[PDB]
């Protein structure tokens, strides 16, 4: 369990506090009294990781054209793009492979 | 406090009014990076001014070609007069290249704005914004 | 109230003596979008500083060729010393491309000034300048 | 007063870990045209905010090549999420063109950050980063 | 006649104005007591159509190399430019026209 | 010598003072009593002409790749660089020339 520093907010009385685990936040900071509220990210949000953000980070990715979800927007992660079947990656243009080609990579005649 | 509002990109819905014309770009307004505060409001493609005064206006348009040229306007609209204003222009001709480009435009300056003004960004083009992710494709605003 | 100061383009009046130099432009002060205000004065191709303090200074510049390449630069001028100081560049090499070209230079940044000095915007050559609308091509100052 | 900070390039120290990653930049903190002042603290390659508010932030990076893109990225880093957040993309695709190029890119926008926080300027390939001088290459930020 | 709401300077009853025709601006709103005053627009400024701006529209077109004032900044209008003779118009270019070509169009060998 | 107006910061009598050497700035301004206060340029800081700066400008100038110091940073002048002896300058890009070239000039075969 990962931990995090905090000075209180009735009498500021430094104490560690408990991190909040990947799918929550925290709501509430812990108190001499109780610990870390964990509240879990809401629709369209996301963390990763053992973290202490007041806000889950939002799902900013948006797939183009030429793109599909590689991973939907879960609580634990943000969303990703690959290129449709039709296209791979390059540069950062997703784009078509000459049959006479796999979304990361050009396969060839 | 002052009027503030930074507005980031959202997939645009391809309207089909725009005879020889530019159309405004919709935004996200509360979501991620975007914010909207002390009576600035953001509804339907414009930023509302709630108080008269010098505002510091900026937009980024990314654009990606997968057109002679690009081009993003910022424009103030009036109930007191029918035509808008354009304040700022950032036009850039598009080279022949290759048929697989991306570039920026950015624009920032400051305007006397009026209590009830409506500020909207246009583009030559809806469908060469790159609207994948929010720190690409930006829109704000700022009572100085 | 705090010094600002919106300038826009006007026909510029090309002039004889550059000996490898890069010309000031001539501003628009009052008329359309231009506005100066709270003592911060253009004359003569200069914007004066009227307090000491923390100024944003902006500029942009669009090009359009009908050259290596093109240069923006906005420059301090002090009377305490004979030379001034460059304090934003903004230099694109031009393409070979196609000799029917257009390109803005966007510059923007803060700067702690002094009552008595002078802003100017210097480009590397007059005759590129696009000068036919004030939302083009301005120029701007005010004290955070 | 009110925090700000404009920082200017220095000559980059190429650094071996990058693991397909954008270095953060170096910067000048008080010589010539950098400063910071009322607690805006630069330390190696952050800017730390001292008070939360909104801020401005802003860069140019020129480039020169003598690369499929260069890109711009202004970075948020806080202690409380180990992954850094975008505020800000500048990236453009570089044209065939011809194996002499140089381009600004030019970023600037208005962002809530945090007492704490730490912004860094990260770039595509710091070897193509102009250094040469101070008007060129620059970083700055400050509390609205 | 198009109409404009207003609340009063002296004291705010709330009153429906009259809009300022072409050529015109409004100087002085309309009172309980008096109607609109319009005055005229001043040089280099125009106003195309029924408004209520406190101040007319600059004449802010300036017409560049290869171009000609296609009309003049009236009163009613703002400033226009054409090509020259010798070109014509193209993405916002003004070019030539090879005979072996009307400020519109380019006319054929 | 070069002269400079100047109120004095004690009680405002305006008075004529002495212009700074280069090398040198305006480390006191003249007073009443004494004369300008000259004080040296620190260490990568220079004046080139009689000014009266209140702080010696900086030498901004670094020397890129392909590049050499032409003149080095002193107090009375800012750093310059030419090419390196590979190279020659063409529009801001010290570039190669090739034998079957001064820094300032392509030789030819």
């Amino acid at each position: 369990t990962p931990t995090y520093p905090w000075r209180d907010a009735e009498t500021g009385e430094r104490l560690v506090c408990a991190q909040c685990p990947p799918g929550t936040f925290v709501q509430r900071p812990c108190r001499r009294d109780s610990p870390t509220t964990c509240g879990p990210c809401p629709p369209r949000h996301y963390t990763q990781f053992w973290n202490y953000l007041e806000r889950c980070r939002y799902c900013n990715v948006l797939c183009g054209e030429r793109e599909e979800e590689a991973r939907a927007c879960h609580a634990t992660h943000n969303r990703a793009c690959r290129c449709r079947t039709g296209f791979f990656a390059h540069a950062g243009f997703c784009l078509e492979h000459a049959s006479c080609g796999t979304p990361s990579q050009n396969t060839q005649c | 406090d002052k009027p503030r509002a930074h507005l980031t990109v959202v997939r645009q819905t391809p309207t089909q009014h725009f005879k020889n014309q530019f159309p405004a770009l919709h935004w996200e307004h509360e979501l991620g990076l975007a914010f909207t505060k002390n009576r600035m409001n953001y509804t339907n493609k414009f930023l509302l001014i709630p108080e008269s005064g010098d505002y510091f206006i900026y937009s980024q348009v990314t654009f990606r070609g997968m057109p002679d040229s690009i081009t993003v306007v910022i424009t103030k609209v009036t109930d007191s007069y029918p035509e808008p204003t354009q304040l700022l222009m950032g036009t850039k001709s598009v080279s022949e290249v290759g048929s697989n480009w991306f570039q920026p435009i950015y624009l920032g300056a400051m305007f006397s704005l009026q209590e009830g003004d409506k500020l909207m960004v246009n583009v030559s083009d809806i469908s060469l914004v790159d609207y994948t992710k929010e720190d690409k494709t930006f829109f704000g605003a700022f009572l100085l």
